[PDB]
RNA sequence: UUUUU
RNA sequence: UUUUU
RNA sequence: UUUUU
RNA sequence: UUUUU
RNA sequence: UUUUU
Protein backbone atom coordinates (compact mmCIF):
# COMPACT_ATOMS: atom_id res chain seq x y z
CA UNK A 1 0.00 0.00 0.00
CA UNK A 2 2.87 2.46 1.02
CA UNK A 3 3.84 1.97 -2.53
CA UNK A 4 0.91 2.45 -3.91
CA UNK A 5 -0.69 5.75 -2.26
CA UNK A 6 2.48 7.28 -1.65
CA UNK A 7 2.17 9.04 2.00
CA UNK A 8 5.52 8.99 3.39
CA UNK A 9 3.90 9.36 6.57
CA UNK A 10 2.12 7.33 8.95
CA UNK A 11 -0.96 8.85 8.21
CA UNK A 12 -1.68 5.42 7.15
CA UNK A 13 -2.10 4.51 11.02
CA UNK A 14 -5.47 6.88 10.79
CA UNK A 15 -6.59 6.17 6.50
CA UNK A 16 -6.69 1.95 7.94
CA UNK A 17 -7.98 3.54 10.96
CA UNK A 18 -10.81 4.36 8.61
CA UNK A 19 -10.45 0.53 6.69
CA UNK A 20 -11.82 -0.49 10.16
CA UNK A 21 -15.30 0.93 9.74
CA UNK A 22 -16.68 0.07 6.29
CA UNK A 23 -15.06 -3.40 6.75
CA UNK A 24 -17.04 -4.02 9.83
CA UNK A 25 -20.02 -2.23 8.81
CA UNK A 26 -20.37 -4.43 5.41
CA UNK A 27 -19.56 -8.04 4.12
CA UNK A 28 -15.84 -9.13 3.32
CA UNK A 29 -14.68 -11.25 0.74
CA UNK A 30 -13.47 -10.67 -2.76
CA UNK A 31 -16.23 -10.19 -4.31
CA UNK A 32 -16.55 -6.65 -4.07
CA UNK A 33 -16.47 -3.65 -6.37
CA UNK A 34 -17.52 0.22 -5.61
CA UNK A 35 -15.46 2.08 -3.19
CA UNK A 36 -15.57 2.90 -0.31
CA UNK A 37 -15.61 6.42 2.43
CA UNK A 38 -15.16 7.64 5.77
CA UNK A 39 -16.08 11.67 6.83
CA UNK A 40 -14.47 14.25 8.23
CA UNK A 41 -17.47 16.48 9.95
CA UNK A 42 -19.57 16.13 6.78
CA UNK A 43 -17.23 15.80 3.89
CA UNK A 44 -17.80 12.58 2.28
CA UNK A 45 -13.51 11.98 0.97
CA UNK A 46 -13.93 8.20 -0.77
CA UNK A 47 -11.46 5.92 -1.62
CA UNK A 48 -10.94 3.23 -3.63
CA UNK A 49 -10.73 -0.78 -3.17
CA UNK A 50 -9.02 -3.38 -5.19
CA UNK A 51 -5.29 -2.64 -4.54
CA UNK A 52 -5.81 -3.60 -0.83
CA UNK A 53 -7.17 -6.77 -1.56
CA UNK A 54 -4.94 -8.08 -4.90
CA UNK A 55 -1.94 -7.49 -2.84
CA UNK A 56 -2.27 -10.28 -0.05
CA UNK A 57 -1.19 -14.15 -0.46
CA UNK A 58 -4.03 -15.59 1.86
CA UNK A 59 -7.26 -13.76 2.13
CA UNK A 60 -8.66 -10.66 3.73
CA UNK A 61 -10.37 -12.64 6.27
CA UNK A 62 -6.95 -14.13 7.32
CA UNK A 63 -5.27 -10.36 7.50
CA UNK A 64 -7.67 -8.54 9.43
CA UNK A 65 -8.28 -10.85 12.25
CA UNK A 66 -6.22 -8.95 14.14
CA UNK A 67 -8.27 -5.71 14.53
CA UNK A 68 -10.74 -7.53 16.93
CA UNK A 69 -10.73 -5.90 20.22
CA UNK A 70 -10.60 -2.11 19.14
CA UNK A 71 -13.68 -2.13 16.93
CA UNK A 72 -14.78 -4.10 20.35
CA UNK A 73 -14.63 -1.57 22.73
CA UNK A 74 -15.56 1.11 19.91
CA UNK A 75 -19.18 -0.56 19.97
CA UNK A 76 -18.98 -0.76 23.63
CA UNK A 77 -18.40 2.89 24.34
CA UNK A 78 -20.72 3.92 21.13
CA UNK A 79 -23.39 1.18 21.91
CA UNK A 80 -23.41 2.66 25.79
CA UNK A 81 -24.17 5.95 24.77
CA UNK A 82 -27.12 4.93 21.78
CA UNK A 83 -28.74 1.79 20.64
CA UNK A 84 -26.64 0.95 17.96
CA UNK A 85 -26.59 -2.42 16.55
CA UNK A 86 -24.57 -3.45 13.47
CA UNK A 87 -25.87 -4.34 10.24
CA UNK A 88 -24.64 -8.12 10.02
CA UNK A 89 -27.40 -9.47 12.35
CA UNK A 90 -30.26 -6.89 11.36
CA UNK A 91 -29.98 -9.11 8.35
CA UNK A 92 -30.00 -12.51 10.39
CA UNK A 93 -32.68 -11.05 12.80
CA UNK A 94 -30.90 -11.01 16.23
CA UNK A 95 -32.51 -10.47 18.98
CA UNK A 96 -30.72 -9.12 22.25
CA UNK A 97 -29.38 -5.22 22.26
CA UNK A 98 -26.55 -6.63 24.56
CA UNK A 99 -25.26 -8.72 22.01
CA UNK A 100 -24.14 -6.87 19.65
CA UNK A 101 -20.50 -7.46 20.93
CA UNK A 102 -20.11 -10.28 18.13
CA UNK A 103 -22.19 -9.78 15.50
CA UNK A 104 -19.62 -9.48 13.48
CA UNK A 105 -18.41 -10.69 10.16
CA UNK A 106 -15.24 -12.04 11.71
CA UNK A 107 -13.25 -13.30 14.86
CA UNK A 108 -11.49 -15.32 16.55
CA UNK A 109 -12.00 -17.42 19.21
CA UNK A 110 -9.99 -16.90 22.30
CA UNK A 111 -9.61 -18.97 26.11
CA UNK A 112 -11.14 -15.36 27.74
CA UNK A 113 -14.62 -15.58 26.51
CA UNK A 114 -18.22 -16.64 27.54
CA UNK A 115 -20.14 -19.80 27.06
CA UNK A 116 -23.57 -17.94 26.01
CA UNK A 117 -22.82 -16.23 23.03
CA UNK A 118 -20.74 -19.20 21.41
CA UNK A 119 -23.85 -20.26 20.35
CA UNK A 120 -25.56 -17.80 18.56
CA UNK A 121 -21.74 -17.12 16.87
CA UNK A 122 -21.50 -20.35 15.33
CA UNK A 123 -24.79 -21.55 14.84
CA UNK A 124 -25.64 -17.36 13.14
CA UNK A 125 -22.33 -18.14 11.02
CA UNK A 126 -23.19 -21.73 9.69
CA UNK A 127 -26.75 -21.23 8.91
CA UNK A 128 -26.41 -17.95 7.34
CA UNK A 129 -24.33 -20.08 4.82
CA UNK A 130 -26.15 -22.52 2.67
CA UNK A 131 -26.35 -23.66 -1.14
CA UNK A 132 -22.64 -22.06 -2.46
CA UNK A 133 -20.43 -25.45 -2.96
CA UNK A 134 -16.54 -25.67 -2.81
CA UNK A 135 -17.55 -26.34 -7.17
CA UNK A 136 -14.20 -26.59 -7.29
CA UNK A 137 -13.61 -26.29 -11.35
CA UNK A 138 -14.83 -23.61 -14.02
CA UNK A 139 -14.04 -24.66 -17.22
CA UNK A 140 -11.09 -25.66 -19.56
CA UNK A 141 -9.87 -23.51 -22.28
CA UNK A 142 -8.80 -25.95 -24.94
CA UNK A 143 -12.14 -25.39 -26.80
CA UNK A 144 -11.81 -26.91 -30.07
CA UNK A 145 -15.15 -27.97 -31.24
CA UNK A 146 -12.99 -29.49 -33.86
CA UNK A 147 -9.62 -31.07 -35.34
CA UNK A 148 -7.60 -29.48 -38.11
CA UNK A 149 -8.47 -30.78 -41.67
CA UNK A 150 -4.82 -30.81 -42.91
CA UNK A 151 -5.54 -31.00 -46.67
CA UNK A 152 -5.45 -28.74 -49.64
CA UNK A 153 -7.83 -27.39 -51.79
CA UNK A 154 -7.34 -27.49 -55.43
CA UNK A 155 -9.30 -26.81 -58.78
CA UNK B 1 -6.04 13.38 3.38
CA UNK B 2 -7.28 13.00 -0.40
CA UNK B 3 -5.63 11.42 -3.33
CA UNK B 4 -6.26 10.77 -7.27
CA UNK B 5 -7.38 7.52 -9.19
CA UNK B 6 -4.21 6.59 -11.18
CA UNK B 7 -0.82 6.04 -9.93
CA UNK B 8 2.59 5.46 -11.19
CA UNK B 9 4.07 3.00 -9.58
CA UNK B 10 2.09 0.75 -11.62
CA UNK B 11 2.92 -2.17 -13.93
CA UNK B 12 3.24 -0.63 -17.42
CA UNK B 13 5.15 -0.78 -20.45
CA UNK B 14 8.26 1.11 -21.10
CA UNK B 15 9.77 1.65 -23.97
CA UNK B 16 13.01 2.35 -22.17
CA UNK B 17 13.13 2.42 -18.69
CA UNK B 18 12.41 5.93 -17.42
CA UNK B 19 9.65 6.61 -19.86
CA UNK B 20 5.96 5.79 -18.57
CA UNK B 21 3.97 6.03 -21.55
CA UNK B 22 0.35 6.20 -20.54
CA UNK B 23 0.86 9.87 -19.50
CA UNK B 24 -1.28 10.37 -16.72
CA UNK B 25 -3.02 13.87 -18.24
CA UNK B 26 -6.05 11.97 -19.14
CA UNK B 27 -8.25 12.28 -15.84
CA UNK B 28 -10.65 14.20 -18.63
CA UNK B 29 -11.70 11.97 -21.28
CA UNK B 30 -15.26 10.35 -21.69
CA UNK B 31 -16.86 10.91 -24.58
CA UNK B 32 -20.29 8.91 -25.12
CA UNK B 33 -19.43 5.68 -25.58
CA UNK B 34 -21.77 4.78 -28.90
CA UNK B 35 -20.65 8.03 -30.28
CA UNK B 36 -16.83 5.99 -30.21
CA UNK B 37 -17.94 2.66 -31.67
CA UNK B 38 -17.74 1.68 -35.15
CA UNK B 39 -21.67 0.55 -34.87
CA UNK B 40 -22.08 4.30 -35.47
CA UNK B 41 -21.05 5.82 -38.50
CA UNK B 42 -19.06 9.06 -38.43
CA UNK B 43 -20.24 13.20 -38.65
CA UNK B 44 -18.45 13.26 -42.15
CA UNK B 45 -20.79 10.56 -44.30
CA UNK B 46 -23.44 12.22 -42.14
CA UNK B 47 -23.05 15.38 -43.77
CA UNK B 48 -22.21 13.97 -47.16
CA UNK B 49 -25.77 11.86 -46.99
CA UNK B 50 -27.26 15.09 -46.22
CA UNK B 51 -25.78 17.21 -48.91
CA UNK B 52 -26.41 14.71 -51.26
CA UNK C 1 5.13 4.31 -36.10
CA UNK C 2 7.67 6.82 -35.68
CA UNK C 3 9.06 6.25 -38.65
CA UNK C 4 5.30 6.98 -40.23
CA UNK C 5 3.84 9.85 -38.16
CA UNK C 6 6.72 11.52 -38.12
CA UNK C 7 6.37 13.23 -34.57
CA UNK C 8 9.56 13.89 -33.08
CA UNK C 9 7.68 14.19 -29.64
CA UNK C 10 6.61 12.30 -26.89
CA UNK C 11 3.12 13.00 -28.02
CA UNK C 12 3.05 9.70 -29.09
CA UNK C 13 2.24 8.94 -25.74
CA UNK C 14 -1.39 10.87 -26.00
CA UNK C 15 -1.94 9.24 -29.42
CA UNK C 16 -1.48 5.49 -27.85
CA UNK C 17 -3.61 7.06 -24.87
CA UNK C 18 -6.31 7.46 -27.79
CA UNK C 19 -5.33 3.91 -29.00
CA UNK C 20 -6.29 2.24 -25.50
CA UNK C 21 -10.07 3.74 -26.31
CA UNK C 22 -10.43 2.61 -29.39
CA UNK C 23 -8.91 -0.70 -29.24
CA UNK C 24 -11.55 -1.28 -26.53
CA UNK C 25 -14.56 -0.21 -27.25
CA UNK C 26 -14.88 -2.61 -30.73
CA UNK C 27 -12.92 -5.82 -31.30
CA UNK C 28 -9.51 -6.92 -32.33
CA UNK C 29 -8.41 -9.00 -34.78
CA UNK C 30 -6.24 -8.03 -38.05
CA UNK C 31 -9.87 -7.84 -40.23
CA UNK C 32 -10.09 -4.52 -40.00
CA UNK C 33 -11.00 -1.52 -42.21
CA UNK C 34 -12.67 2.01 -41.85
CA UNK C 35 -10.61 4.50 -39.71
CA UNK C 36 -10.76 5.46 -36.06
CA UNK C 37 -10.96 8.54 -34.16
CA UNK C 38 -10.51 10.38 -30.42
CA UNK C 39 -11.67 13.74 -29.91
CA UNK C 40 -11.12 17.13 -28.30
CA UNK C 41 -13.92 18.47 -26.83
CA UNK C 42 -16.43 18.46 -29.58
CA UNK C 43 -14.28 17.87 -32.05
CA UNK C 44 -13.75 14.54 -34.24
CA UNK C 45 -10.31 14.46 -35.89
CA UNK C 46 -9.91 11.17 -37.40
CA UNK C 47 -6.59 8.91 -37.84
CA UNK C 48 -6.03 6.09 -39.74
CA UNK C 49 -5.62 2.25 -38.91
CA UNK C 50 -3.24 -0.32 -41.04
CA UNK C 51 0.74 0.33 -40.42
CA UNK C 52 0.03 -0.15 -36.55
CA UNK C 53 -1.02 -3.48 -37.38
CA UNK C 54 1.16 -5.00 -40.39
CA UNK C 55 4.34 -3.93 -37.94
CA UNK C 56 4.18 -6.13 -35.52
CA UNK C 57 5.68 -9.89 -35.73
CA UNK C 58 3.05 -11.29 -33.47
CA UNK C 59 0.08 -10.11 -33.30
CA UNK C 60 -2.08 -7.14 -31.95
CA UNK C 61 -3.62 -9.07 -28.92
CA UNK C 62 -0.31 -10.24 -28.08
CA UNK C 63 1.04 -6.56 -27.74
CA UNK C 64 -1.95 -4.57 -26.07
CA UNK C 65 -1.92 -7.37 -23.25
CA UNK C 66 0.80 -4.62 -21.65
CA UNK C 67 -1.96 -2.12 -21.57
CA UNK C 68 -4.63 -3.57 -18.96
CA UNK C 69 -4.52 -2.18 -15.47
CA UNK C 70 -4.66 1.46 -17.01
CA UNK C 71 -8.06 0.85 -18.72
CA UNK C 72 -8.51 -0.75 -15.53
CA UNK C 73 -8.76 2.06 -13.34
CA UNK C 74 -10.23 4.27 -15.61
CA UNK C 75 -13.73 2.29 -16.27
CA UNK C 76 -13.50 2.04 -12.53
CA UNK C 77 -13.93 6.04 -12.12
CA UNK C 78 -16.21 6.63 -15.00
CA UNK C 79 -18.13 3.87 -13.97
CA UNK C 80 -18.25 5.34 -10.12
CA UNK C 81 -19.63 8.31 -11.72
CA UNK C 82 -22.19 6.45 -14.15
CA UNK C 83 -23.22 3.54 -15.24
CA UNK C 84 -21.18 2.60 -17.64
CA UNK C 85 -20.86 -1.41 -19.76
CA UNK C 86 -18.52 -1.79 -22.48
CA UNK C 87 -19.88 -2.93 -25.84
CA UNK C 88 -18.62 -6.50 -25.66
CA UNK C 89 -20.87 -7.75 -22.85
CA UNK C 90 -24.19 -6.20 -24.29
CA UNK C 91 -23.27 -8.29 -27.05
CA UNK C 92 -23.22 -11.41 -25.66
CA UNK C 93 -25.78 -10.52 -22.90
CA UNK C 94 -23.45 -9.66 -19.28
CA UNK C 95 -25.98 -9.55 -16.21
CA UNK C 96 -24.42 -7.88 -13.13
CA UNK C 97 -23.23 -4.44 -13.40
CA UNK C 98 -20.48 -4.66 -11.24
CA UNK C 99 -18.53 -7.24 -13.52
CA UNK C 100 -17.89 -4.24 -16.23
CA UNK C 101 -14.47 -5.37 -14.84
CA UNK C 102 -13.27 -7.32 -17.59
CA UNK C 103 -15.73 -6.89 -20.28
CA UNK C 104 -12.79 -6.89 -22.20
CA UNK C 105 -11.74 -8.12 -26.01
CA UNK C 106 -8.17 -9.08 -23.73
CA UNK C 107 -6.75 -9.81 -20.81
CA UNK C 108 -3.86 -12.14 -18.84
CA UNK C 109 -4.83 -13.78 -15.86
CA UNK C 110 -2.82 -13.40 -13.08
CA UNK C 111 -2.37 -14.50 -9.98
CA UNK C 112 -4.12 -11.77 -8.12
CA UNK C 113 -7.37 -12.08 -9.22
CA UNK C 114 -10.97 -13.65 -7.55
CA UNK C 115 -12.33 -16.77 -8.08
CA UNK C 116 -15.84 -15.59 -9.71
CA UNK C 117 -15.54 -13.60 -12.44
CA UNK C 118 -12.83 -16.07 -13.96
CA UNK C 119 -16.33 -17.98 -14.97
CA UNK C 120 -17.41 -15.67 -17.10
CA UNK C 121 -14.52 -14.39 -18.75
CA UNK C 122 -14.01 -17.81 -19.95
CA UNK C 123 -17.36 -19.02 -20.81
CA UNK C 124 -17.91 -16.30 -22.31
CA UNK C 125 -14.49 -16.19 -24.40
CA UNK C 126 -14.77 -19.68 -25.90
CA UNK C 127 -18.90 -19.81 -26.19
CA UNK C 128 -18.69 -16.17 -27.95
CA UNK C 129 -16.27 -18.33 -30.56
CA UNK C 130 -18.09 -21.05 -32.97
CA UNK C 131 -17.85 -22.22 -35.91
CA UNK C 132 -14.70 -20.34 -37.39
CA UNK C 133 -12.03 -23.33 -38.07
CA UNK C 134 -8.52 -23.66 -37.73
CA UNK C 135 -9.34 -24.45 -42.18
CA UNK C 136 -5.55 -24.03 -42.63
CA UNK C 137 -4.91 -24.10 -46.29
CA UNK C 138 -6.85 -21.91 -48.97
CA UNK C 139 -5.61 -22.22 -52.29
CA UNK C 140 -2.74 -22.93 -54.90
CA UNK C 141 -1.45 -20.85 -56.73
CA UNK C 142 -0.20 -23.68 -59.82
CA UNK C 143 -3.42 -23.77 -62.06
CA UNK C 144 -2.95 -25.07 -65.41
CA UNK C 145 -6.19 -26.77 -66.62
CA UNK C 146 -3.98 -28.24 -69.16
CA UNK C 147 -0.85 -29.15 -70.32
CA UNK C 148 1.39 -26.98 -72.84
CA UNK C 149 1.01 -28.47 -76.43
CA UNK C 150 4.28 -28.70 -77.52
CA UNK C 151 3.43 -29.11 -81.11
CA UNK C 152 3.47 -26.88 -84.73
CA UNK C 153 0.73 -25.90 -86.94
CA UNK C 154 1.54 -25.93 -90.51
CA UNK C 155 -0.78 -25.68 -93.41
CA UNK D 1 -41.59 -2.69 -1.30
CA UNK D 2 -38.73 -1.24 0.05
CA UNK D 3 -36.40 -0.04 3.12
CA UNK D 4 -33.74 -0.14 5.11
CA UNK D 5 -33.39 -1.77 8.95
CA UNK D 6 -31.68 0.19 11.48
CA UNK D 7 -30.65 0.23 14.85
CA UNK D 8 -33.77 2.04 16.55
CA UNK D 9 -36.78 -0.46 15.39
CA UNK D 10 -38.82 -3.03 17.02
CA UNK D 11 -38.66 -7.35 17.07
CA UNK D 12 -42.03 -8.19 15.70
CA UNK D 13 -42.65 -6.64 12.64
CA UNK D 14 -38.84 -7.32 11.20
CA UNK D 15 -40.59 -10.81 11.01
CA UNK D 16 -43.09 -10.02 8.65
CA UNK D 17 -40.90 -7.95 6.58
CA UNK D 18 -38.52 -10.77 5.67
CA UNK D 19 -40.60 -13.54 5.78
CA UNK D 20 -43.22 -11.74 3.35
CA UNK D 21 -40.01 -10.68 1.44
CA UNK D 22 -38.32 -13.62 0.34
CA UNK D 23 -41.77 -15.85 0.23
CA UNK D 24 -42.95 -13.31 -1.86
CA UNK D 25 -39.90 -14.55 -4.46
CA UNK D 26 -39.95 -17.38 -5.93
CA UNK D 27 -39.50 -19.06 -9.49
CA UNK D 28 -37.22 -16.50 -10.95
CA UNK D 29 -33.54 -16.91 -10.98
CA UNK D 30 -30.39 -15.43 -11.40
CA UNK D 31 -30.10 -17.26 -15.22
CA UNK D 32 -27.56 -15.26 -15.86
CA UNK D 33 -27.00 -15.04 -19.47
CA UNK D 34 -29.28 -14.80 -22.78
CA UNK D 35 -27.51 -15.96 -26.12
CA UNK D 36 -25.09 -14.56 -27.92
CA UNK D 37 -24.94 -12.42 -31.14
CA UNK D 38 -22.05 -14.50 -33.48
CA UNK D 39 -25.22 -16.75 -35.14
CA UNK D 40 -23.74 -18.42 -38.10
CA UNK D 41 -26.02 -21.82 -38.44
CA UNK D 42 -22.91 -22.14 -41.15
CA UNK D 43 -19.09 -21.32 -42.70
CA UNK D 44 -18.71 -19.00 -45.90
CA UNK D 45 -18.10 -21.30 -48.76
CA UNK D 46 -14.97 -19.85 -50.59
CA UNK D 47 -15.54 -20.63 -53.91
CA UNK D 48 -16.77 -19.64 -56.65
CA UNK D 49 -19.61 -20.05 -59.75
CA UNK D 50 -18.71 -20.62 -63.21
CA UNK D 51 -20.67 -22.13 -66.47
CA UNK E 1 15.18 -30.19 -28.21
CA UNK E 2 16.80 -31.52 -31.36
CA UNK E 3 19.53 -33.23 -29.48
CA UNK E 4 17.52 -36.16 -27.21
CA UNK E 5 16.47 -39.47 -27.77
CA UNK E 6 13.38 -39.66 -26.18
CA UNK E 7 11.65 -36.47 -25.10
CA UNK E 8 12.01 -33.03 -23.23
CA UNK E 9 9.50 -34.03 -20.52
CA UNK E 10 11.50 -37.87 -20.30
CA UNK E 11 14.10 -35.58 -19.93
CA UNK E 12 13.27 -32.72 -17.62
CA UNK E 13 11.45 -35.26 -15.47
CA UNK E 14 14.72 -35.45 -12.64
CA UNK E 15 14.04 -31.23 -12.07
CA UNK E 16 11.37 -31.58 -9.87
CA UNK E 17 11.78 -30.36 -5.97
CA UNK E 18 13.79 -27.80 -6.66
CA UNK E 19 11.80 -25.85 -8.32
CA UNK E 20 9.31 -27.15 -5.79
CA UNK E 21 11.32 -26.10 -2.85
CA UNK E 22 11.22 -22.96 -5.24
CA UNK E 23 7.65 -21.92 -5.58
CA UNK E 24 7.19 -23.13 -1.85
CA UNK E 25 9.37 -19.95 -0.81
CA UNK E 26 7.94 -17.26 -3.42
CA UNK E 27 4.34 -18.65 -2.40
CA UNK E 28 5.00 -18.42 0.92
CA UNK E 29 6.36 -14.57 0.64
CA UNK E 30 3.41 -13.90 -1.68
CA UNK E 31 0.40 -15.17 -3.77
CA UNK E 32 1.93 -16.49 -6.56
CA UNK E 33 0.28 -19.45 -8.46
CA UNK E 34 1.95 -20.01 -12.01
CA UNK E 35 -0.09 -20.17 -15.56
CA UNK E 36 -1.56 -24.00 -15.88
CA UNK E 37 -3.80 -23.82 -13.85
CA UNK E 38 -5.09 -20.06 -14.62
CA UNK E 39 -6.07 -21.71 -17.89
CA UNK E 40 -7.31 -24.20 -16.38
CA UNK E 41 -9.42 -22.63 -13.20
CA UNK E 42 -7.71 -23.96 -10.19
CA UNK E 43 -9.06 -22.69 -6.99
CA UNK E 44 -7.04 -23.41 -3.72
CA UNK E 45 -4.49 -21.00 -3.83
CA UNK E 46 -2.33 -23.82 -1.61
CA UNK E 47 -2.33 -26.19 -4.18
CA UNK E 48 -0.05 -24.67 -6.35
CA UNK E 49 2.22 -26.96 -5.46
CA UNK E 50 1.73 -29.51 -8.59
CA UNK E 51 0.07 -27.08 -11.06
CA UNK E 52 2.81 -27.96 -13.17
C1' U F 1 -30.99 -9.03 32.25
C1' U F 2 -34.87 -9.39 28.49
C1' U F 3 -40.41 -11.23 27.39
C1' U F 4 -46.57 -8.15 30.91
C1' U F 5 -50.58 -4.04 24.94
C1' U G 1 -7.79 -24.77 5.99
C1' U G 2 -11.07 -22.42 2.39
C1' U G 3 -16.69 -20.84 1.24
C1' U G 4 -20.45 -15.58 5.47
C1' U G 5 -21.37 -9.07 0.42
C1' U H 1 -24.47 -7.26 -3.41
C1' U H 2 -28.26 -8.22 -7.14
C1' U H 3 -33.55 -10.75 -8.16
C1' U H 4 -40.03 -8.30 -4.73
C1' U H 5 -44.50 -4.92 -10.83
C1' U I 1 4.87 -45.98 -23.43
C1' U I 2 3.52 -41.71 -26.46
C1' U I 3 -0.35 -37.23 -27.10
C1' U I 4 -0.96 -31.54 -21.91
C1' U I 5 1.96 -24.82 -25.80
C1' U J 1 0.49 -21.06 -29.15
C1' U J 2 -3.04 -19.25 -32.83
C1' U J 3 -8.81 -18.40 -34.02
C1' U J 4 -13.18 -13.47 -29.96
C1' U J 5 -14.87 -7.31 -35.25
Amino acid sequence: VMADYELTEDKMQIILNGLMVWCIENGTSPNINGMWVMMDGDDQVEFPIKPLIDHAKPTFRQIMAHFSDVAEAYIEKRNQDRPYMPRYGLQRNLTDMSLARYAFDFYEMTSRTPIRAREAHIQMKAAALRGANNNLFGLDGNVGTTVENTERHTT
Amino acid sequence: PRLKSLTSKMRVPRYEKRVALNLDHLILYTPEQTDLSNTRSTRKQFDTWFEG
